[PDB]
C-alpha cells in the first residue's frame, strides 16, 4: 500500500510500470473493500451483532425453560 | 528557665540577629533583671559546642557588644575554662571578640561595680 | 468498516507518494500523522473481516434458531 | 489549523492507468530536512539490507570511502570494528562483545558507540597519528583491564569490598561498542527492596557498567602529548595476589584517559594536588570555579527528580523523619577555619592518565561523593512548610576538609546536640563525638554511631538519634 510503494520508490531512485501496479494493486483493494458490503462505520455494526447475541440468548433460554415446566400426563 | 529555650527558638530561626533585640526586650520584663541576658548564653551554647565554633549565634554577641553589660560578659569568659578545653578553634574566636572588646576601651558601670569591672579585666 | 477503511488507506497512499515524489523532485509530524491513520487502516480492515466472521456466525446461529423456535411454534 | 490540503487536491496535482511514464522521460533532472528517503527504516521492517543501506548512505554523506564484495554483508574498515554478529591491525575477532548486545532485536546501541569512537579517533595527525596512534592507544588500553580482571578474580573474598568499594574492578570489556568500566559511584542505598544483586543471569564476576551505577572510563585525546607507553605490556600474572605496573618503551603519545563523568562533583584542592603530581600537570587547564561546593553540588545531584518547576530552597532543607516531620540546613556561606568558601570543581573534566600512582585517586572521591550524598539526601523532593511540629533544623558544618558536624536542638534534652560526623575512610566515616562536663545525657553510645554509619543518611541518622537514644 503506502509504506510498499514508498519503499520502492525509495530503494528504487535512492541514487518500469510501478506506477500502474500500484495503482492497480489500489483499484483491487478498492474492489475488495466495496465488495464486502459494510460501508457504515462498525459501530453500528457492532451495536447490531451485540442485538442479535442478547436475541440468541433469549431463544436459547426461553427453548431451554420450554423442557423444563413438564407437568402434561 | 525560659531564657534558655527563649534564646533556642531565636536561633531555631533564622532571624536577622538585630531584630532579635526587639523580641528579648518582647520576652523579658524590660528592666527587671539583666543578670540573665546574654552574658550565661555564649557559656551554654558553646557547652554542646565543644570541638567547634559554632557560627551565626556569634553574631548576636557582635550586635550585642554595641552596649550591653561588659562587665557579666567579661567575669563569665574569663572564669569560662575553654583553654582547659583544648579546643584551638572556639579560643580563636574568643581571641577575636576580645579584640573588638578592649582595643578601643571598656565602658562605665555609672556606680561601685564598674571597678569589679576591672577586677574582672 | 471496509468502505471508509479503504478510502483513508487510499488517500494516505497517495499523500505518501505524492510527498515521496515531491522530496525526490526538490532534494516529522505528517509522515507521523499518516503512518497513524495507516496503522489505523490496516486495524479496522482486520476488525472487518473478523465483524464480518462473527456476522456470519451469528445468522447462522439465528437462523438455526428461528428454525427450531418455528418448528416449535408450529 | 487544517489538513483540508492532503488528500482532497494533492491526488489531482501529484504531478492512474496510464501515468506511469516518469522512469525515463522526467528523469533529466538529505541529512535533517527530507527525512522521508532517510528513514527507511521506519516506513519498512528493520530488515538485514534495510540498516546496511542507511548506514552506507549516512557514510557516503559524511564522506567515508568503503565497500564490500557484494550487497548483503558489509564489515568497517577501521582498527577492530571489523565484526561480524550471530590483517591490518587487529587480528580477526569474533568475540561476543559486538555479537550478543545485538543478538535478537537490538536497534538502539548501532548508530551511537559506533560513530562516537570514530570522531574519537580524530587528530591534526595525517596518516601518522589518525590512524597510527589511535590503534596504539586502543591496543595499549587493555593491559590495564587485563591486570584489573586479574586482581578482582586473586580478591576471592566478596564483591562488596573489592569490586565496587577499596578499589577498581568493577569493568567490562573495552572494544568497539563498549569501553572501559569502573564503579566511581559509591552507592550505599539499595532500590525499592532488599539489595538483591545478580538480577536474572549477571554471574561473571565482572560487574558490568548495568546493575545500578557505574561510569564508563575511555582512553582518548587531541593534544595531550605525553610521554607514556605505546603498547600494553603488563598482562603476565602476578606471584600471589597482584603487581605494580611495570613498563618498558616510553614514547610521546598523543593521548590522554578522557573518562565520562557523568555528573560534576565538587572536589578539593587535595584532589588537584595529587592530579598535578602523576602526569607532570593537572587534569584541567581552566578557572577554577571557586563557589559554594556543596551548595552546588547537592542541587546538582538533587536536580535528577527535580521537575522543570523552580526550587528557590535558599539553604532549607525541610523532610520527613521516622515519624514525624524535621528540617536541615547545609552550613553555607560560613567560613570555616579553611578561611575561604569551599573551593568547588563542577566540571566533567575526567582526563586522567595511565595507571601510575593511582591507587587511591577515588577514594578519596568516593568519599568526597558519599560526604555529598549524605549532605544532599535531606533535600531530594521534600516540601513542606510552616510545620508547627518537630521541623529540628540543624546545619551541617563540615569545618574540617571532608569532616561535617551537625548540631540540632534535640528533643530528647532542653540543650543542643552536636555530633561529629567526619568522613575517615571511604564507606567507614567516623561517628565519634565530644560531650562537655556539664550537659544532659542524651548522647547515644557507639551503637548509634555505627546504626547511623550504616544507614549512611542524615536525615535518617537524626531521627535515629531522636528515637533511639530517647527512647521515651
Amino acid at each position: 500500500f503506502l509504506p510498499l510503494v514508498h519503499n520502492v520508490i525509495k530503494c528504487m531512485d535512492k541514487d518500469q510500470d510501478l506506477n500502474a501496479l500500484k495503482t492497480k494493486f489500489q483499484e483491487l483493494r478498492k474492489l475488495i473493500g466495496t465488495m464486502p458490503g459494510i460501508h457504515v462505520s462498525p459501530e453500528q455494526q457492532q451495536q447490531q451483532l451485540h442485538s442479535l447475541r442478547e436475541q440468541v440468548r433469549t431463544k436459547n433460554e426461553l427453548l431451554q425453560k420450554y423442557k423444563s415446566l413438564c407437568m402434561f400426563e | 528557665v525560659n531564657l534558655k529555650q527563649a534564646i533556642l527558638q531565636a536561633w531555631k530561626e533564622r532571624w536577622s540577629d538585630y531584630q532579635w533585640a526587639i523580641n528579648m526586650k518582647k520576652f523579658f520584663p524590660k528592666g527587671a533583671t539583666w543578670d540573665i541576658l546574654n552574658l550565661a548564653e555564649a557559656l551554654l551554647e558553646q557547652a554542646m559546642i565543644g570541638p567547634s565554633p559554632n557560627p551565626l549565634i556569634l553574631s548576636y554577641l557582635k550586635y550585642a557588644i554595641s552596649s550591653q553589660m561588659v562587665s557579666c560578659s567579661s567575669v563569665l569568659t574569663a572564669i569560662s575554662k575553654f583553654d582547659d578545653f583544648s579546643r584551638d578553634l572556639c579560643v580563636q574566636a574568643l581571641l577575636d571578640i576580645m579584640d573588638m572588646f578592649c582595643d578601643r576601651l571598656s565602658c562605665h558601670g555609672k556606680a561601685e561595680e564598674c571597678i569589679g569591672l576591672c577586677r574582672a579585666l | 468498516t471496509r468502505e471508509r477503511l479503504l478510502s483513508a488507506l487510499e488517500d494516505l497512499e497517495v499523500l505518501s507518494r505524492e510527498l515521496i515524489e515531491m522530496l525526490a523532485i526538490s532534494r516529522e509530524n505528517q509522515v507521523l500523522e499518516l503512518l497513524i491513520h495507516r496503522d489505523g487502516d490496516f486495524q479496522e480492515l482486520m476488525k472487518l473481516a473478523l465483524n464480518q466472521g462473527k456476522v456470519h456466525h451469528e445468522m447462522q446461529a439465528l437462523e438455526k434458531e428461528v428454525e427450531k423456535r418455528d418448528s416449535d411454534i408450529q | 489549523l487544517s489538513k483540508m490540503s492532503s488528500l482532497l487536491e494533492r491526488l489531482h496535482a501529484k504531478f492512474w492507468s496510464e501515468t506511469i511514464k516518469l522512469v525515463r522521460q522526467v528523469m533529466e533532472k538529505q541529512h535533517l530536512v527530507s527525512c522521508l528517503e532517510t528513514l527507511q527504516k521506519a516506513l519498512k521492517v528493520t530488515s538485514l539490507p534495510a540498516m546496511t543501506d542507511r548506514l552506507e548512505s549516512i557514510a557516503r554523506q559524511n564522506g567515508l570511502g568503503s565497500h564490500l564484495s557484494a550487497s548483503g554483508t558489509e564489515c568497517y574498515i577501521t582498527s577492530d570494528m571489523f565484526y561480524v554478529e550471530v590483517h591490518h591491525g587487529e587480528n580477526p575477532v569474533s568475540c561476543p562483545e559486538l555479537v550478543q548486545q545485538l543478538r535478537e532485536k537490538n536497534f538502539e546501541e548501532f548508530s551511537k558507540h559506533l560513530k562516537g569512537l570514530v570522531n574519537l579517533y580524530n587528530l591534526p595527525g595525517d596518516n601518522k597519528l589518525k590512524t597510527k596512534m589511535y590503534l596504539a592507544l586502543q591496543s595499549l588500553e587493555q593491559d590495564l583491564s587485563k591486570m584489573a580482571i586479574m586482581y578482582w578474580k586473586a580478591t576471592n573474598a566478596a564483591p562488596l569490598d573489592k569490586i565496587l568499594h577499596g578499589s577498581v574492578g568493577y569493568l567490562t570489556p573495552r572494544s568497539g561498542g563498549h569501553l572501559m568500566n569502573m564503579k566511581y559511584y559509591a552507592s550505599p542505598s539499595d532500590l525499592l527492596d532488599d539489595k538483591t544483586a545478580s538480577p536474572i543471569i549477571l554471574h561473571e564476576k565482572n560487574v558490568p557498567r548495568s546493575l545500578g551505577m557505574n561510569a564508563s572510563v575511555t582512553i582518548e585525546g587531541t593534544s595531550a602529548m605525553y610521554k607514556l607507553p605505546i603498547a600494553p605490556l603488563i598482562m603476565g600474572s602476578h606471584p600471589a595476589d597482584n603487581k605494580w605496573t611495570p613498563s618498558f618503551n616510553s614514547v610521546d603519545l598523543p593521548a590522554c584517559f578522557f573518562l565520562k563523568f557523568p555528573q560534576p562533583i565538587p572536589v578539593s584542592k587535595a584532589f588537584v594536588q595529587k592530579l598535578q603530581n602523576c602526569t607532570g600537570i593537572p587534569l584541567f587547564e581552566t578557572p577554577p570555579t571557586y563557589l559554594p561546593l556543596y551548595e552546588l553540588i547537592t542541587q546538582f545531584e538533587l536536580s535528577k527528580d527535580p521537575d522543570p518547576l523552580p526550587l528557590n530552597h535558599n539553604m532549607r532543607f525541610y523532610a520527613a523523619l521516622p515519624g514525624q516531620q524535621h528540617c536541615y540546613f547545609l552550613n553555607k556561606d560560613a567560613p570555616l577555619p579553611d578561611g575561604q568558601s569551599l573551593q568547588g570543581t563542577l566540571v566533567s573534566k575526567i582526563t586522567f592518565q595511565h595507571p601510575g600512582r593511582v591507587p587511591l585517586i577515588l577514594n578519596m572521591i568516593r568519599h568526597q561523593v558519599a560526604y555529598n550524598t549524605l549532605i544532599g539526601s535531606c533535600v531530594k523532593r521534600t516540601i513542606l512548610k510552616e510545620d508547627s511540629p518537630g521541623l529540628l533544623q540543624f546545619e551541617v558544618c563540615p569545618l574540617s576538609e571532608s569532616r561535617f558536624s551537625v548540631s540540632f536542638q534535640h528533643p530528647v534534652n532542653d540543650s543542643l546536640v552536636c555530633v561529629v560526623m567526619d568522613v575517615q575512610d571511604s564507606t567507614h566515616v567516623s561517628c565519634k563525638l565530644y560531650k562537655g562536663l556539664s550537659d544532659a545525657l542524651i548522647c547515644t553510645d557507639d551503637f548509634i554511631a555505627k546504626v547511623v554509619q550504616r544507614c549512611m543518611s542524615i536525615p535518617v541518622t537524626m531521627r535515629a538519634i531522636r528515637r533511639k537514644a530517647e527512647t521515651i
